[PDB]
Order: C-alpha cells, then structure tokens, then sequence
C-alpha cells in the first residue's frame, strides 16, 4: 500500500491511505528522502488516518509526501554476524564496515516468554565490588537495576561490570545504549576493540553494539531498547547461550514515550507520564528475561527524575528486579564511590539458604550499624557526643570505619580518583567486614579504610598515614 | 447489522471505538474478528468504547465487533486448587484443563448485613508479632501495607505455608484454602513464588490467580474479583478461605489507565472519581457469614505499597480506611534487625482478641503492655546517663520481649509454640539472659520442647489455655534449660 | 544542676514549639503537592 | 521543605525532646 | 414521564426525555431490572437530556432502556415504624423484617429552617453525663465533633446518649452510616439489640437505622447522610421532639461528595476535593438546629485526614461544630470511663452568658485543678510524691478524686457490668464537683467516687468501704 | 544563518543580522541551524585541556575540547564570570603562533537584558577578546522564537569552526530562560503542556544541542567544538527537573552555591557537587601531578570538618586532614577577570599539595600567594617556561621548586 | 450564609456596600462588616471552577484578589467639596493555624490600611481581645 502524509508535527506523522490500512506496529517508509525515514505505525484515527511516530528527523516532510506501508514491524538483521558490529533502531550499521549479512531478520516487536517457559535457578554471579558482593549479590540470569539521579554513577559501575565480568564471560554480551551520550559509545566501542572483546579483522567478536543516544528523535529512543533487546533473544533462544545485556538507560525508553505521549492525545497521567507508562515498561520488560531455553543477565542503568525515587518511572522498575543496587548523590557528595546506599539496595539471593549465614550475618551485621549510626546522626549533630554511652560512641566508630571500607577505587575511575583500582575477592569481602564488626581494627583511623581494596590495604594505609 | 454488531471506528491505546452494538449492556463481554475479547466499559450516545483483552495489534477500524450476551464469569470451586490460573481463570502452569464444574461471576454484590456474624475464629499466621499483637479472625479484612521489598509477600507467604497444621488435620472446620493473587508482578516473581510454595507443600490447597506485568490491563484490573468469587465458592459453601491481593497498589494503576484513556474525569494522582469504589466493592466481599448461611467465611489480605512511608496518600488512604486493621512495615524496623519489620505501635486489628485463643491472650496481653511501656522510653536508652531502675527495667523487658518478635521466614509456628516462647520473656526467664542471644535462645529453648515435651505443648494446645500445673512446668522446664544454656 | 535543669527546660520547649512548627510547614505542604500535581495533569488534559 | 527531609527534621527533634525533658528532671 | 437512557459511563447514567424533563434532583426509576435502581437528576445538558448519578450498579443498562420519571426527589417512609428498622438510601428495608409501613413519605432532599424558624437562643441540651454535660455541654440543635474510635467507648457512650435522649426529653434518635463497614453496621444492629435501644419484638425501640454500606456507589453514599436526615426531621416537624442525629462518619461525607463531583467532571478545587466542598455541607448542615418545632442534635463522627486538621475537609467542618466529644484511649486506661478527656473536649456554650457562672466557674474549676495535677505528675514519678505541700498535696487529692467522680456506669452496659447505670442531672453534677472543689469531702477515699452517679452515691460507697 | 570568520568581533541577532551597528557581516558560508550531531564514528576521546584560568575549575572538574561543562546555581552567585574570564584566557593562546592551540568563543545571550550584554561586550572589548569573539544576542525583548533559535543559530556558527579542524568554544547563557521560550512558543501552538508547564520534550530541547559540541577525530580534521550552557537553579535546588534534565547531558556541571560565596569561597565552586566526567584526560601532566586525588580529599574533608563541628576526641590523620583541607581551599579562592596560566596554577596548587603551606595560618595563604607568584613568574620564569613546555614537572623542576617554596616561606614568615 | 447559593454568598458583600454608599454619598457616614472575606473567596472559587476558568494558587481563580480590592476601595473618606461623608470597612479573614502568609490573608493584607491580628494563644491564656499588639497595625 502506498499512504500520503496529511500532518506533520515533530515526532509524530499522520499518514492517509487510500486502499489497505497497515496494521498497527508496522513500519512504513517515507519515499522520496536521502536517508531512510521509517514510520511506526501507532494507531488508527479512522477514515483510513494513520498516527505514527517517526523512527528520525521530520524536517524537509511535506504535506502529501508519499508513504509504502512495509508490511511488517521494524524487523532488524540478527544472529552472530551482529557481533563486533554497531546497529541502529532499524538495524542499519552505523560503523562504515558495510552490510550486516544475517541469514535472517527479526521483528523487534514480539510477546514475552510465557510463564511455563521461567526459570527459577539462584546463582550468586561475584563482581569484585565490596558493597554489591557484600549486601546485594548479582545474581547469574537475574534482573539487576543500578539506580541512581544524574551524575552518581550509573554508568561507570556499568562500566567496571563490563571489565569485572563481560570480559572473562564465555558468551555474548548486548550493549544497548538508549537515549544516553554519544561521546559514551564512541568510548565503549574503543575501548572494547582496544581490549579484544570486538575484533575488527576475524570472527572473534564477543559483543554486539546497538545506539539510540540523545541526539535522537523521541521515537528512535522509544525503540532502541526493543531493537537492542531483540539481538539479545536471539543468542538466548536460537543458540540457547549465556548471554550478558547491559542497557544504559532503560529510563530513556519511558522518557522517550513521555515526550510523543501528547502528540498522541492523551490525558496525562502523574508526573506528567503517559498513562500506559506501567504496560509499556511491562511489555518489554518482561521480554528481557532468562528461560529454560536460554539465559540473560541483564543490567540495567535506571536514571532518576529530581533524585526522586518514588518518580512513576524509577518507582514502577523496581517490580521488574532481583536485584537492586541505589545511587545516591548524598553518599557520592560525601566522596565515597561507589556511591551505593547501603539500606536501600537489596538482592533476591540475600538469603541464607542462597549465600550462608557468614555472608548473611556479615551483610545484615554491617546494615545494622549503619542503620543505628543514621538514626544517631541527626542528634549528636545537635546535642554533640559526650552523653553518647560508650557503647554507641563505639557504633559511630565502626560505622564511619564501615562507611568507608564500602568505598573503593574502581579500574575504570582512576581518572577520576587518582587511584589503582582493586577488585576484592568475595571472601575478602565478607572477612574484612567481619573484623571491622568485631572490633579487630578499632585501633586504626577511619581514613585507613577509605579508598582501598581489601582489609590488608588498610592496615597498610594506617601505617603509611601513621606519618 | 447494529444492533448485535459494531464495526470499529478508531482503535488506540488499548481502547476500541466501536459503532453500533445498540444492544450492549454495560461491562459485557464482546469480541473482535480477530477473536480477542474486550469489555464495554463506556456506554456513549455515539459509540461503546471496548477495553481491549490483548495486543490492538489484532485490529483495525472497521474490524466487526459482536455481542457474547454474557457477563464476565469465571471457573470455581475445589478443582481449581494446586492450580496456577489467569484473572479469566484459563490454566497458564500448563498442567493440563482445569475440571471446573460451577462457574461463577466475578462482579457480584458483597453478602448483605444480615447474612453475617461478629469474627470470631481466629485465623493464624504462624508470625508471633501478628498472632499476639495484631489478631486477624475469619471473615477479616487486615491489610499489610509498607514500601518496596520491607516484607509484605512474606507475611502472606508464611501465612499461607501455615495452614498445613490444619489441612493435613482431620477437623474440617480448621482448614483454610487459600488464594493468592499476583497483579503487575513479573512472571519471574510468581515463578519463584509457586516454588517456595510447591516445596512446603502448600500448593496443594492453593489457588494462583495471576495477572502479570504484560498482561493487559484489563486483566490486571479483574484478576482481584475473578480470584474473589473463586474464595466465594468456600465461603458460601460452609468453608474457610483466604486470599492475599499481591497488590492493590498495581490494580489501581491499571484500572486508573483504562479510565484515563477512555477520557473519564480524573481527580488527584490522576485517578477516577471511583477508585475509592472499586476497592471498597472487592473488600467487602470477605466475610464471616452466619451457621444459617452456612458459617462459612473468606478472610482477605490485601497488598498497598507506599510511597516513602506517605500512609496518606490517595489509594493507601482507601484501602486503611476500608480494611479492619492494617500490618504496618518499616525499612528502619528492617535494616535494624527486626525481621518481620512490624511497627508494632502503627500496627491495628479492629476485630482484636475476638480472634485470640486463651492460651495466647494470657500471655498477649501482658507482652502488648510492657511494649507500648517501652516504646514510650525506648528513645532513652542510648543517652540514659544515669536512669532509675524503674524505667531501667522496662527498657530490658523493652528489648527482650522485641527480640522474642523477631522470626525468619518460611517458619511459620503452632500457636503452641508462640506462646512457651512468648512465656520465657514474658515471665521474666531471659531478662538476665543477653540479648543477643535471645534469637539463640528461643530456636534451641524451641527446639527442646518440640522434641522432648510434645506432651505438654499438647495440653497448652488442647486445654487452650495455661493451666496452674503446665504453668509450673514449664517454670522447670526453661530455668534448667536456661542453666544449661549459660554454662 | 540548676543550671543543667534550666538549659535543659528551655532546650526541650524549644524542641516542642519546632515540633509544632514543622508538622504544621509539613501539613501545608503536603497539601500544596496534590494541589499542584493535580492542576498540572488538568492543564495537560484541557489543552487537548 | 521536602516531605522527606521535613520528617528526618520531625523525627530527630522528637528525640531530642524526649532525651532533653529526660535530662531536665 | 417515560425516558430512555441514551448513555451509561460508569455511575453516571444520561437519560432522554421526548417530552417533560424532570427538575434537577428528582429521583427516575429503571425499569425492567431484578431490584431498584434509582437514578438522581443532576443535570440539564441540554436537547431534552438529563444527567444522572446511579444510587447502584448501572451494571447491566442498555442503551434505550426506559427510565420513569418519579416526578421527585428521593422520598422515603418517615414516622414511628421506622424506629429500629434498617434503612437503604431510598428507604428501602434491609434488615429484612418486611416493609416499612408508614403513613407519610418524606423527600429527602429539603431546605432549611428560614431565619423566622430560628430559635433567637442558646440552650445546653442535657444527657445525664457528668463529663459531657459538666465540662463539654451539648447544645440544643447545634453539632458535635466525636473523635476517639475503638477501644474507647464509641458505641457504649451513642447507646447511652441514645437511651438518655429518649428518657430525660422523650426525644428518639436516628443513626445514619455514611459510608459504614456492613461487618460493622450488622455489629452495630446486634449490639443496641442486646442493650434494648432496638427491640425486635415490641414497639420500644428509640432508634431507627439508616445505611449507607462502603461498597455503594458515591451518590448513594452521598445522600444517605440526608435520608437519615429526613427521618430526624420528622420527630422535630411533626411531632416537635428534641431528635438525635448521629452521622458516621462525617468525612465519608464529604468524601462521597468529591466521587459525585469527579464522576461529573467538575474541576477539584485545593487537595481534590470539590469545588462545591462548602456548600455540599452547609446544605445538610443547616438543617440540623432548633426550629420553633423541635430541634435536631447532631452527634457526628469525625475523621482527620493526615492527621491535619487544616486539610479542607475537617477545616470545613469545624466552621460547624458547636463542640467536640474526645474519647480518650489514654484516659481508659485510667480504668475511666466514659473515657471521655476533660481537657481536650470542648464546647461554644461554655460561656457564662450562657451556662451562667455557676456552672462556668464550677467547670473551669475542674479543669484547672486537672490540669494543675497534670503538672505535678511528672514531679512525683520522679522526685517522688513529697516535696508536696500541705496545699500541693490538696490539688492532688482533689483532682484525683475529680478524676473519679467523673467517670460514671452507664445504663446501657447493664447487661454487662452487672452494676446500675445512672443518669446524674445537670444540677447534681455541678453540685456534685461543687463540693469537692469545696473541700466537702477531702476527708472521703478516692474509691468512694470510682463508678457511682451523684455524689450522694460517693458518700454511702464510702460507708460500705469502712 | 551565516557562518564562519566574517562574524568574529561582532555582535549578531538570533538570525545572523549584525546589532552592532558596524555593517553587514561579510558572510560566504551559511548553514542550517538545527543540524543533528556528528555520530560515534566521527568523533576521538576528548583529550586536550580547554584552560578556564581557574585553579578550582582546572585542577578539580577539568575541562577538555569537545567536552560540555554544565555551569549551574542560583542567581547571582557568579555563573557568567565563569565564562568570562574563560574567554579572556583564551588570549594566551590566540595571540600566539600555533594554531592548533587557539580558541574561537561565542557566546549567547538569552532572555538576557541589553544594557547588561551591551555591559558584557564592553569588557570583552576592553579585555581584546572580542576579536575572537562572536555574541549571538536574543534578549528579553526579543519574540520567544528568535530566544528559542539563538542556540541553535550560535552552535552552527561554532560547527564552522568544529568541521573545518579549528576550535571552538560556546557559552549558552542561559538555558533556562530559552526553555521557558520554548515553553511559550511552544503553547501558543496548543501542544499540551506537560512536567511543569513546560513541553514533553524539553529534555530533547537541550540533548539535541548539546551533543553537537563534539571532539572530531583527524579523519575529519580533529577540530572540536565546547560547550558551557548555563542553567539557573532555585534556593539550590539542583534535584530540580530542569536542572538534572541538562546535568544528564552534559559531560560535568559546576555548582556554584550562595552560602559559599557569602562565606568568601569565590569562586562558590561546589567540590562536592561539581564533577568533569572527562577526568584527568582532559589535563596536562604537571596538573595532574598536582590535583590528581585532590579533589577526593577535599570531598572527604568537607565531610569530617562537618564531623567534627565538635572537636570529638579527634586523631591525627583526621587533624591532618583538616590542616590540608582547610589550606587547600584558600588557594582555590580566586578573583576576577586575572586568568592564571597553566604553570602559575601548577606552581602554587604544589605549595599546597605538597604540605609546605600546612604551618601557615589560613588567613595568610592568599596574600601568601600573590607574594610567591610574584616572585616565581619575576625570577623564575626558567621554570615556569620548563614546567609550562615540558608540560610536566621532571624531578630537577620538582626539586627547584621545593627548594623555592620552603625558602620563600620561611623569609616571608619572618 | 451556609444554605445560599454561592452566587448569593459571592454577591452578598457588593450589595451590603451599595448601602452603605448611599451613607458615604451624603454626607453621612456609614460601618460595613464583611463576616468573612474567606467564605466569600470560596463561594466565588466554586463559581470560577464549575466555569472552568483556570484554577491558580490553591486552585483560586487569578482574579481573586481583584473580586476584594474592588470591594474594598469603596470604603473611602470623601472630602468636604463632596459632602465629607465616609464607609468604613471592617472586612474579617479568617486563616488556619495562624498562617498569616497564606493566598487570601495576604492579598487581603495588601489592600485594607492595617491589620488586627486576634492570636488563639492569647485566647486560651486569659487575654481577649486576643489582640496581638505587636503585629497589628492601623
């Protein structure tokens, strides 16, 4: 079928046919244009109308401009020849190395696996990280979040798990980047050539790329995640390997909805979100998921409206989790990086019967303590320290010692703080912990504990601060 | 045709503009070519807008829309048990068709005023802090409310585990089958929720009415009434049922969405005018009826997550203010180590020691008191210079009879147990005993008795109550133990 | 300690008065929120 | 004036109330 | 008339007249339908069609069905048999002890006592109770803000009332839920049953019953608060009594009021609620006073939303409330009850130019001294109870015996309490705390006035306890 | 719009036309002004230094070419003196030889007021930096579309620049005051207003600029364009909506706070709050050497001097700690309109980072160094011009300096 | 009052006005109490909503402080050359918990020559008038 334009404004294009209305999620094509415009189908306005929103740039369409119905949702090319490569929403290379010969194409439109088809196996999947390892273990297969408002880390903790564990990982790995900075793929993709994990010149790529940054149109950020998502199934069910996802960040998929979300006639919800928000982030959330066939370890950045967690968006993720790591602005302010909140980030697997009890005592030991030096805070601020039992000026020590070894150096920040970067052991984790609890490191300063690696690292570092 | 047929004008959003159709009643079922169903949920002058069960991928303008004539009904009764179902009551654990014989539907009246009695059997969580502080009975409306991952499923998960004493017991007027009801949650979630039930053999007298994240929202909307009428069948048949709606919070969503996008006013948070209505109409469907109604009941626990504590915000507000009582969890509580993270003091139960057992209330009764007497000089403690010994001493039985609370999960215990537990501290036993080791204490002080002295927890048990000699035994009982323990 | 009683008097008044004080600040406010959410979800609905 | 931070406010002076009218007697 | 209904949105039905349109506020019945739907008018949209709100489930409506106009609003049985019998918000029975039989109709929807009806003054309306009457009086016609729920007293201290209307003023009562729990209403059917305000099988019952259930939709919770309205207004305009209203509770009011309004579209005002919060309550309110007739009494029951008592809802309340009755769960604990607090209740009347100075002086005596102990208490916890001065340990005394004498059994929890309920008379209950203010009975024991009616009772209980 | 070398020096509308009164713009070149930003492909890491002049700005939230720094906080707390004196720096390097080296500067007015821009083309002038200078002008009276285009309009004259491997450097003051044009023009055409009044896609907005400052690799002439928008927060309120909608664009935001300024923190940098997510890449050798954890000391300092607010029974590494802190942040203290040079910057941060300042008393630190710089640059320049070309500090400058500043010191504590 | 719809209650204070400027017009002088300027600014916000103008600042319409400054400007003192008569208006505000910040108190504090500020403190502790002699003004 062939369609006509009868408006244009932004994003979104109504087009007119006269014979053979496209279904709904079919893609059509602009003719008459230097690049290819492709159109998603959005809905039916009725009178053989069409509303659409434009997968690029609407400047230079015109009224009348011609429009062929495709016949079929924005199908991309996937399957192994997609490694080492860098797609775009509708799947064209955007590398300048040419064509991207699949065998086949899919549609990245599809319905998520059917509750027979879950899986239910805990792995814990060890990152290095002190505070994850420690209180909230990623789970191999499960759903992690990595929460956090602008600025508080999001993507360099993205960036120390792509180090700590796509690079040893035997299997693919699916970098998506939604609505984020294209300074950052150009980063990525060099870095991960500089490191071997995408090859140039053979087959030994290990990693498939797919951007829609923030220099684009509402409607290609309301689709990379689909596009990015889709290569991903396709290692999943077709080859039935491990695979890794990482997307940054899954808020510019809802943030992309928002912004066409008027154009599309809408009463608006809260916070100014589109009113299907909950379903949209449904419907492809419950597509990034491990099965029986295959399984997918997703991490995905979150960002946060005004620092806002209970914001519709960042709120209505939460459910979509096993795991959960919170950025907080108050922590990075202080200098502690990662700038993980402790009380408020939670892991499914922080269980006994998953981790064991010294994990687990350790964990919740260490949570107690920062717990009860919060609630101090605020009144020894006030009325000062004296009258404090020693028994709680003890708590306040531990805790700002704890506080502290929860900080540590990452291998992707040392421009950032200066210093080597340390990726700890789980046991080390768990160990040093234990001692701080234990009152072993009550001699040392609370300095000796910040920036470090393992428990030894500070004991060294007392001495050398010892002067 | 446009009387029993319509044809599509405009199709979005998941809302259908049909024309004709002239002879729909409101809320009836209808269907596209395409074989998807939808709801008429706007009856206009004009037009009947549907709310469409599936992916409006399905169908296009002009697609012809028909009448079913029948109102939304749904599968019902004993054969459903062990099952994991839709809200349409459609099998998804792909064990095969559900036997289902009557069918009932899932919009009806709650029973009246008369139909009913006072609440009065107790319905037992196996959570020491609920069963002595915060009763629940049959026929009761108790909510469990809090913010994100602070404990909520667990409570109905062990509730649930629980009722096994009962249902592997010959008395049938004990047994309790249960529903639960998953609205918006991932499927994952519920997967690995029928696991850790499977695995306590719990399944067996449960139902899974599930309405997940991808499911329309339509679906997400019913999932609560079509699991309701499924507990109405054991109600009204002379049997006890319980149901947990895992949340509230997610089905006002959906239902605030097909308000919305079928254009009805909104109010605040952007939700209809009768939101209050659409929960009040489910709540109130549980209940105690009476021996001449069959005696029968359906207690519900229904699921509000909260905002950074913000108990006053729009839905939470309904729901507390429909409910008999509400189980309030708090992060602090968590974080600090008291798990369940129960706010004992927030916490309500309207219906109260109507539903406590005597055994319990003689102990129940003492432990509220000395906790509230606590809570008024708790925040003392850590600045308590130099305090009485007056105060001094409440703040001991303060944190003692706190850490005698506490629980893990999965454990759900025999309202025997609970109350020798509750009785150590209570009577004073572990008041030289440290408190970090209460939790030690307890387990093992448990585990002796349940091994060793069945008899007397039988008795407790039976007699209901603590009789003058068991009393004195168990006097024996925990200071020889106790001993044991401090050597 | 009649010094200690008297500071320790004024202290807990104050406190009380800025416990009046900041529940009352919190109660405007908190009505003002609803108030402005909703008037921004109606501007957007009636621009339709 | 956050909803949050007025009730970390609220929170920490009910305390010092508390402990403050506590040291008074 | 005969209309069609030409739309149905939820529970907002849109029927189409051919010819007459009934006025707004009359009441259109469905036809053809297993039970009762009563549609009221609420608006004129123009093209001879009126917009309505369904009083219940429009589930099932088709577009066409035939609507007849009532020709009026809402009318319901009014009268005696109507006494002890359970009301719908058409006057409908659902207790189920058949129809309700009486000779007059009465439209619920009705004006207020034209300024000329007024009374021009204030009097205390009394019910026997030593707290309330002595510290927090009633006024004839006016409103009262209870406050308090479970545990304390609640509905002992509406059953007391209830039974102490109909004793000292011959006057019955009315008990409309707005809004209630059926567990709880049903609850609350048995309970005065039990306690005889309600009698099944003769004709003594001294209250009848009106019920708006939480799952009816917003109009019927909206309007049921009138209905039980209309039925008061009786006892007053037909038969000149001195009736008892009791709304419970007043914000589900108001609340149903903002569902109506939201269902009509209507703009919110400040926090959601209707832009019509202040007139939806003046039309009810109003209606309740002291006409030249009789005068209506209205105990309503008060919820405070986020504990603020500036939101709109309660703010607006207040502006009609002569006096609020707070239970205490602090004072019962005291053992006393009524747990009523005789510091934080409070009442207009209590003016000296209105209860006289006698009856001024003697209640600011009271409160003061009770307040004064309340000083003291922190003292004697901690210093302990002796620094006390040969007058300090007098206020005390006192107060505690004040306390006491203040606390009274009632006749509604005989069946219980296996003691006698009395009904102190305005006169002996300023007499009464007169004397101990005085000094009259220093020498008498606290336990003398625990649970007794008039003093005289302090002193014989004190002969029984040596 | 026109674009290219003609408008350098003069002041233009949000379309081209010329508002200084000095004649029509000799323009070859125009270019469109909404141009989407170059992909992954044609862009390198940033990695050369774009020098503000101030410490606090260069040494701790480092800025490099093609990289956009976000400079945010209330009114009046001295955001556009940031960019000032930036484009008065750039004289160093524009009145010198290389090429490579120099900077273009544009800078647009928005919402601003004429009298306070025609203020600011004053100075300019009277610092001879208009010459590398273009002023994009859409003031407070001009129609909320010209306001909403003098962006875009003064971007496209900064790509000129970027494609054709010059540099480039563009002030956007400010973005609040367009979005609110936006907002306007944006209702005015009856697209429902969304968050806050203003359209569902302010963040688009600013994403779609923004990006297009960019470092072009050699493949397409190594040219780059930096961006500095400007954004005005309310009582602080950085969580603010707009404000962290542009925070997630940039590469870097300096938050200037009220309270700092007043206590004579000037600049009212942030430590804290302020980050470069460029990093040391964006810093010379000897720099980094200086400043490389500095910026995480200071952060973990403000935290305990507030710890101790009450000198709790404190050791040592924590009194050290407040004896550094305390003296690093005279030094970051800075006036206006005296740009340092790169290697002045060096020398003094040394002093401080390297403990010889710890046993001055804070109050004297500033006069200290004006005394110290005085010397170095009059005697010294042998190493200011070996630390500054050498770009690093060798272990003979790093010995000639210990030795200058520890005799200096004790002279001057005479 | 409280019965009367609100386009009575909203009218009410301009007719009480009318009457008392027949005094102020001849050479007499004339007293008007508006008892509340606060139930009136409901009563014309309910009308302004059910019109659907634009709900602001508590969701009051923006001319709210136009529907008293035009009330209260005709309380005036006219010279000799006029008759010499006046209106005096006492106009009465009532603000919860003692907010004398709020939407209306303000907009009413910005158009009468001075304030009269009664505080529930003093009420209680025995002083009446309540009258806050700091904070009131003429």
């Amino acid at each position: 079928t062939t369609g006509r334009i009868v408006a244009v404004i932004g994003a979104v294009v109504d087009v007119q046919f006269d014979e053979g209305l496209p279904p709904i999620l079919n893609a059509l094509e602009v003719q008459g244009r230097e690049t290819r415009l492709v159109l998603e189908v959005a809905q039916h306005l009725g009178e053989s109308t069409v509303r659409t929103i434009a997968m690029d740039g609407t400047e230079g369409l015109v009224r009348g401009q011609k429009v062929l119905d495709s016949g079929a949702p924005i199908r991309i090319p996937v399957g192994p020849e997609t490694l080492g490569r860098i797609m775009n929403v509708i799947g064209e290379p955007i590398d300048e190395r040419g064509p991207i010969k699949t065998k086949q194409f899919a549609a990245i439109h599809a319905e998520a696996p059917e509750f027979v088809e879950m899986s239910v196996e805990q792995e814990i999947l060890v990152t290095g990280i002190k505070v994850v390892d420690l209180l909230a273990p990623y789970a191999k297969g499960g759903k992690i979040g990595l929460f956090g408002g602008a600025g508080v880390g999001k993507t360099v903790l993205i960036m120390e798990l792509i180090n700590n564990v796509a690079k040893a990982h035997g299997g693919y790995s699916v970098f998506a980047g939604v609505g984020e900075r294209t300074r950052e793929g150009n980063d990525l993709y060099h870095e991960m050539i500089e490191s071997g994990v995408i090859n140039l010149k053979d087959a030994t790529s290990k990693v498939a790329l797919v951007y829609g940054q923030m220099n684009e149109p509402p409607g290609a950020r309301a689709r990379v995640a689909l596009t990015g998502l889709t290569v991903a199934e396709y290692f999943r069910d077709q080859e039935g390997q491990d695979v890794l996802l990482f997307i940054d960040n899954i808020f510019r998929f809802t943030q992309a909805g928002s912004e066409v979300s008027a154009l599309l006639g809408r009463i608006p919800s809260a916070v100014g979100y589109q009113p299907t928000l909950a379903t949209d982030m449904g419907t492809m959330q419950e597509r990034i998921t491990t099965t029986k066939k295959g399984s997918i370890t997703s991490v995905q950045a979150i960002y946060v409206p005004a620092d806002d967690l209970t914001d519709p968006a960042p709120a209505t993720t939460f459910a979509h989790l096993d795991a959960t790591t919170v950025l907080s602005r108050a922590i990075a302010e202080l200098g502690i990086y990662p700038a993980v909140d402790p009380l408020d980030s939670t892991s499914r697997i922080m269980d006994p019967n998953i981790v064991g009890s010294e994990h687990y005592d350790v964990a919740r030991g260490v949570q107690k303590i920062l717990q009860d030096y919060k609630s101090l805070q605020d009144i020894i601020a006030i009325l000062g320290m004296d009258e404090l039992s020693e028994e709680d000026k003890l708590t306040v020590s531990r805790a700002r010692k704890i506080q502290r070894f929860l900080s540590q150096p990452f291998q992707v920040a040392e421009v950032f703080t200066g210093h080597l970067g340390k990726l700890v052991p789980l046991k080390e984790t768990i160990k040093g912990f234990q001692q701080i609890l234990a009152g072993e490191y009550d001699h040392l300063p609370e300095q000796a504990f910040y920036m470090v690696g393992p428990i030894e690292e500070a004991v060294a570092k007392a001495d050398k601060l010892a002067e | 045709d446009l009387e029993e047929t319509g044809r599509v004008l405009s199709i979005g959003d998941g809302i259908a503009r049909v024309h004709g159709l002239r002879n729909v009643q409101a809320e009836e079922m209808v269907e596209f070519s395409s074989g998807l169903k939808g709801m008429s949920l706007n009856l206009e002058p004009d037009n009947v807008g549907v709310v469409v069960f599936g992916n409006d991928k399905l169908i296009k303008e002009g697609d012809i829309v028909k009448r079913t004539g029948a109102i939304v009904d749904v599968p019902v009764g004993e054969e459903l048990l062990g099952r994991v179902v839709d809200a349409l009551g459609n099998a998804i654990d792909g064990k095969g068709p559900i036997g289902s014989k009557a069918r009932r539907r899932v919009g009806l009246k709650a029973p009246g005023i008369i139909p009913r009695i006072s609440v009065r059997e107790p319905m037992q969580t196996g959570i020491k802090a609920v069963d002595s502080l915060v009763p629940i009975g049959r026929g009761q409306r108790e909510l469990i409310i809090g913010d994100r991952q602070t404990g909520k499923t667990s409570i109905a998960i062990d509730t649930i585990i629980n009722q096994k004493r009962f249902n592997d017991g010959t008395d049938e007027k004990k047994k309790l089958y249960c529903i639960y009801v998953a609205i918006g949650q991932k499927r994952s979630t519920v997967a690995q929720l029928v696991k850790r039930l499977t695995d306590a053999d719990a399944m067996k007298y449960t139902i899974v009415v599930s309405a997940t994240a991808s499911d329309a929202a339509p679906l997400q909307y019913l999932a609560p009434y079509s699991g309701c009428s499924m507990g109405e069948y054991f109600r009204d048949n002379g049997k006890h049922a319980l149901i947990i709606y895992d949340d509230l919070s997610k089905q006002a969503v959906a239902y605030r969405q097909m308000s919305l996008l079928l254009r009805r006013p909104p109010g605040r948070e952007a939700y209809p005018g009768d939101v209050f209505y659409l929960h009040s109409r489910l709540l109130e469907r549980a209940a105690k009826m009476n021996d001449a109604f069959g005696g029968g009941s359906l207690t519900a626990l229904p699921v509000i997550e909260t905002q950074a504590g913000d108990v006053s915000a729009y839905i939470p507000t309904n729901v507390i203010s429909i409910t008999d009582g509400q189980i309030f969890l708090e992060t602090e509580l968590f974080y600090k180590g008291i798990r369940p993270a129960i706010n004992v003091g927030l916490s309500v139960s309207r219906v109260g020691s109507a539903a406590q057992t005597r055994a319990m209330k003689q102990v129940a009764g003492t432990m509220k008191l000395e906790l509230a007497q606590y809570r008024e000089v708790a925040a003392f403690a850590q600045f308590g210079s130099d305090l009485d010994a007056a105060t001094q001493q409440l703040l001991s039985r303060g944190v003692r009879l706190t850490e005698l609370l506490k629980q893990g999960q999965y454990s759900p215990m025999a309202i025997e147990e609970q109350v020798a537990v509750i009785y150590a501290g209570v009577r004073g036993y572990l008041d030289k005993l440290e408190p970090s080791k209460i939790t030690k204490f307890e387990n093992a002080f448990l585990s002796h008795v349940i091994s060793q002295h069945q008899a007397l927890l039988s008795k407790i048990r039976t007699d209901g109550k603590i009789s003058e000699e068991s009393d004195a035994k168990l006097k024996e009982i925990v200071t020889n133990f106790l001993a044991g323990f401090e050597a | 300690q009649s010094a200690r009683m008297t500071a320790m008097d004024n202290a807990s008044k104050n406190a009380s008065e800025m416990i009046d004080k900041l529940t009352l600040t919190f109660n405007r406010t908190r009505q003002a929120v609803i108030t402005k959410e909703l008037i921004e979800i109606i501007s957007g609905a009636a621009a339709l | 004036a956050t909803l949050k931070d007025i009730t970390r406010r609220l929170k920490s002076i009910k305390n010092i109330q508390k402990i403050t009218k506590s040291m008074k007697m």
